[PDB]
């Protein structure tokens, strides 16, 4: 999270850290007791490693009462996702068991109505990703309020040049942005999850490259099928 | 496939206003904005401004602020350009260009600003003669005379004949009417056996002329 | 608004030559430079987008370079079909801005025009006017002189000229010269002559007819 500030500890109970060999790899969102939503490209260069989901965390290094590291029972990427495309960049992780819920661990409701978040709407994005251009990752959870950018502005040649589909959404990126390590993380508009970060190899905090988020509402039937 | 189709040429009096349409098809109209470009006769391209098709927000280049208005009709996926208080200098080709993705342009719209009235052309053959014969090659054409405003399109044999065709740029006569000639060099052996028609279309006057150009006897 | 200065205004080069066109922005614009091609009677064609990205169906002989302020379009091996006006466009932010343009002509071997004369049609005579047309077909260079003679009397002020754009295949020009007379003056005289002066002609060529011939 670039140009943001530290999140109040445990104020986002749905926040998860998708880990590879005990190191933060991607953001994640607890959507059901045993299921975490993240991005498919997160698992791309893992193959050998121990994939785990850390819940009720604020600090990645420091012990906290609520912090519990969970093993992964099942990894369900979207069936149509693959390595060469930003399309369908969603991943459903099944925890070793149902999550121990409490004040710091609780699932988040996701947008079911397939209609765009109005341009200008202020949304909240959190994650343990890079905070500057030097690649510095934070110890504690960071967040930033971002205005939703309309698809037409986002599709300009200066920006994403037509790459923004109806299943993707945009947010402003001028010196306040999602970055490397924030992928799989949540984009929340009015307490409801609207998008899952899909950063990739996009430069961050540059007004010329707006932030890209997968619209959860577009994948309503698929999430229900995996969770049922 | 993506298509941008603009309305036909128009003649307007000075001080009047004009509304050009840019009908988009083959894509989601709201996913891409629309740029407007002007090209005065024999001048360079001028980026006029943009319209955001999702939000309706507009950005105009400095030279285009005021008399120029972009608007939309999302229900028919059409973008509009409205120019008010028209003057002679507004005589230009106006294009719409879809902003982003595989680059697509409308065909352009010639807007003429003049107090002169519409006149359809008179089409006259430029018959192939021994004067115009080149051993085995023959030159023939059509004189497209006394029309206003521009443009006119000339095709040979409903578009079938393209090789050797030279359609000359129009010149403005002392009368304030345009004139031009369209010529084609064809084999001489072809004459009498194969027929040659020039198809002249002048949209401002709704005039379509199909003139057979035949050899003549002295 | 961001300002762009395109250079040169026009150039001429041979088939196979390297064409170099530049654009300098008033501010640092990063990678956000575009290049367009516009042929005589055609809509602009985007050749290169930001980051000097070649577009689909654009020959590899076209390439872009530069970042921040100084941009270059290169045509590595100039082809006849490349005759057009080239424009750069800065797309850093809105409003976007075009360069003034660069007209690109082909320098080719000298070709003499083939000269044709067309008497006015009988149909046109009815209307009360007579147009005598002279065609100078497929010549190089552009510069040509046409002189009209009516009964061996040199004309002035009653003729108009029109030249085509360089042919995309053979790089030649064609020219029409129209003599405009009243039906009265046309029916008065006998000899209508079109005299052509061009570099590809050793001495000026005259194409003529007598009223009443084909």
């Amino acid at each position: 999270i670039l140009g943001g500030r530290e999140a109040e500890a445990h104020a986002r109970p749905y926040m998860a850290s998708v880990q590879l060999n005990g190191a933060h790899l991607c953001g994640g969102v607890l959507v059901a007791e045993q299921w975490v939503l993240s991005a498919a490209h997160c698992l791309e260069d893992a193959a050998d490693g121990k994939v785990q989901v850390l819940l009720g965390a604020h600090s990645l290094s420091q012990p906290e009462p609520s912090k519990r590291l969970y093993d992964v029972l099942r990894a369900v990427p979207h069936p149509d996702s693959q390595p060469d495309t930003i399309d369908h960049d969603l991943l459903l992780l099944q925890l070793s068991e149902k999550a121990t819920l409490g004040p710091a661990v609780r699932p988040l409701p996701w947008q079911r109505v397939d209609r765009d978040v109005a341009p200008g709407t202020l949304c909240d994005v959190a994650g343990w990703g890079i905070v500057n251009h030097a690649g510095r990752r934070p110890d504690s959870l960071q967040h930033v309020l971002l205005p939703v950018l309309d698809r037409a502005t986002c599709n300009r040649r200066t920006h994403h040049d037509g790459a923004i589909t109806e299943r993707l959404m945009c947010a402003e990126s001028n010196r306040r942005d999602s970055c490397k390590g924030d992928s799989g993380g949540p984009l929340v508009c009015g307490g409801v999850l609207e998008g899952v970060v899909t950063s990739g190899s996009r430069v961050c905090g540059n007004r010329k490259k707006p932030g890209i988020y997968t619209r959860v509402a577009s994948y309503a039937a698929w999430i229900d099928s995996v969770l049922a | 496939e993506v298509q941008l189709v603009q309305s036909g040429p128009e003649l307007k009096k000075p001080g009047a206003s004009v509304k050009v349409s840019c009908k988009a098809s083959g894509y989601t109209f709201t996913n891409y904005g629309m740029n407007w470009v002007r090209q005065a006769p024999g001048q360079g391209l001028e980026w006029m401004g943009w319209i955001n098709t999702y939000t309706g927000e507009t950005t105009y280049a400095d030279d285009f602020k005021g008399r120029f208005v972009f608007s939309l009709d999302t229900s028919v996926s059409t973008a509009y350009l409205q120019i008010s208080s028209l003057k002679a200098e507004d005589t230009a080709v106006y294009y719409c260009e879809r902003e982003g993705g595989v680059n697509n342009w409308g065909q352009g719209t010639l807007v003429t600003v003049s107090s002169a009235s519409t006149k359809g052309p008179s089409v006259f053959p430029l018959a192939p003669s021994s004067k115009s014969t080149s051993g085995g090659t023959a030159a023939l054409g059509c004189l497209v005379k006394d029309y206003f405003p521009e443009p006119v399109t000339v095709s040979w044999n409903s578009g079938a004949l393209t090789s050797g065709v030279h359609t000359f740029p129009a010149v403005l006569q002392s009368s304030g009417l345009y004139s031009l000639s369209s010529v084609v060099t064809v084999p001489s052996s072809s004459l009498g056996t194969q027929t040659y028609i020039c198809n002249v279309n002048h949209k401002p006057s709704n005039t379509k002329v199909d003139k057979k150009v035949e050899p003549k006897s002295c | 608004d961001i300002q762009v200065t395109q250079s040169p205004s026009s150039l001429s080069a041979s088939v196979g030559d390297r064409v170099t066109i530049t654009c300098i922005t008033s501010t640092d614009i990063d990678d956000d430079m575009n290049w367009y091609q516009q042929k005589p009677g055609k809509v602009p064609k985007l050749l290169i987008s930001g980051g000097n990205t070649l577009r689909p169906g654009v020959p590899s002989r076209f390439s872009g370079s530069g970042s921040g302020t100084d941009f270059t379009l290169t045509i590595s091996s100039l082809q006849p079909e490349d005759v057009a006006t080239y424009y750069c466009l800065q797309s850093d932010s809105l409003p976007y801005t075009f360069g003034q343009g660069t007209k690109v002509e082909i320098k080719r071997t000298v070709a003499a025009p083939s000269v044709f004369i067309f008497p006015p049609s009988d149909e046109q005579l009815k209307s009360g006017t007579a147009s005598v047309v002279c065609l100078l077909n497929n010549f190089y260079p552009r510069e040509a002189k046409v002189q009209w003679k009516v009964d061996n009397a040199l004309q002035s002020g009653n003729s108009q000229e029109s030249v085509t754009e360089q042919d995309s295949k053979d790089s030649t020009y064609s020219l029409s010269s129209t003599l405009t007379l009243s039906k009265a003056d046309y029916e008065k005289h006998k000899v209508y002559a079109c005299e052509v002066t061009h570099q590809g002609l050793s001495s000026p060529v005259t194409k003529s007819f007598n009223r009443g011939e084909c």
